[PDB]
């Protein structure tokens, strides 16, 4: 049989105000891509017509906004079943292999879809920003929690980071914890946690901290941005499965990151 | 963006 690849990949975005939950919004957006070995380009000379691709997602009621691959593919409640096209399908892959013939894969988009977020909860790291602007300094507290709840194992989240732009003609940097990194260019400062989990200090509950003393002052609070990357879950709940003989799954793959991850006073 | 780079999903 023919061995093939499968992976989910959800961009998580989001925005906090100040300490008030009721207030953040959450979009979530994903896609799902299979891949084909090398390969397949002699097994589809030696082969076609070959056997049905077909697949099932599983929670498919989580998503909404699904647009499915026009060119190969659509046309009950909790799953929903997909018989690929086998012409436009070989018809791609011929063509990909002939222009990448040095090639070990091919990926395919096979889905992109929304995924319906009920606020806060939804969201692998809450965030709530306060700002104390003196005329002549500035206080900044940046708490965080990492939540379980949102993904459908828990797992870490990788290279984090928290980027804020300091107005106001910053001249020294007081009272930070964890130690943090100071752009003057750009004005602004940059604090790298690598991995936050449960298996991190305080269960992934902590807080950033800075002072300032300003030059002219008093600041304007800037939107606080956050980057971070996940992988072994998603955000969905999403898998998927095989349906009738001739394939075989060697990876899924499943993975989640920020995209505009974003906090106000 | 390739969801599986670097690491091989045939190996
Ligand atoms: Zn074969
Ligand atoms: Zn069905
Ligand atoms: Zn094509
Ligand atoms: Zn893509």
């Amino acid at each position: 049989t023919l061995p093939v690849a499968a992976a989910f990949t959800e961009t998580v975005n989001a925005y906090f105000k100040g300490a008030d939950p009721s207030k953040c919004i959450v979009k979530i957006t994903g896609e799902m891509v299979l891949s084909f070995p090398a390969g397949i380009t002699r097994h589809f000379a030696n082969n076609p017509s070959p056997a049905a691709l077909t697949f099932r997602v599983i929670n498919f009621s989580r998503l909404e906004h699904v647009l499915p691959n026009p060119q190969l593919l659509c046309c009950d409640a909790n799953t929903k079943e997909f018989w690929v096209n086998m012409p436009n399908l070989m018809t791609h892959l011929k063509k990909v292999s002939e222009q990448k013939p040095q090639a070990t894969y091919y990926n395919v988009d096979m889905l992109k879809y929304q995924v319906s977020a009920q606020g806060i909860q939804s969201t692998p790291l809450n965030l709530a920003v306060n700002w104390r602007c003196e005329p002549s300094s500035t206080d900044l507290r940046i708490d965080y929690k990492y939540n379980t709840d949102a993904m459908t194992t828990a797992v870490a989240l990788n290279n984090v980071q928290f980027l804020v732009p300091i107005d106001g003609g910053v001249t020294k940097l007081q009272a930070v914890l964890p130690p943090a990194v100071w752009n003057a260019e750009q004005q602004r400062i940059l604090w790298k946690i690598p991995d936050i989990s449960q298996k991190s200090e305080n269960g992934g509950v902590g807080s950033l901290l800075a002072r300032f003393q300003l030059s002219e002052g008093p600041s304007k609070p800037s939107p606080l941005v956050v980057q971070f990357t996940s992988e072994g879950s998603t955000l969905s709940g999403c898998d998927i499965e095989l349906v009738g003989a001739g394939y075989r799954f060697s990876l899924i793959k499943k993975r989640f990151a920020a995209g505009k991850y974003l906090a106000d006073n | 963006y390739d969801p599986f780079k670097g690491s091989d999903p045939f190996a």
